[PDB]
């Protein structure tokens, strides 16, 4: 999945932007 | 700005204010 470290553990904001489209 | 868990309305919160009001899509692979 895309929302890996995010929805599971720690993450990065710039990573959230990637999901956008 | 937090470096914490990013899930649901949290990871969503960002995604919404991060994406840019242009809709998005997390995992849910088909």
């Amino acid at each position: 999945g895309i929302v890996e470290q995010c929805c599971t553990s720690i993450c990065s904001l710039y990573q959230l932007e990637n999901y956008c489209n | 700005f937090v470096n914490q868990h990013l899930c649901x309305s949290d990871l969503v919160e960002a995604l919404y204010l991060v994406c840019g009001e242009r809709g998005f899509f997390y995992t849910k692979p088909t």
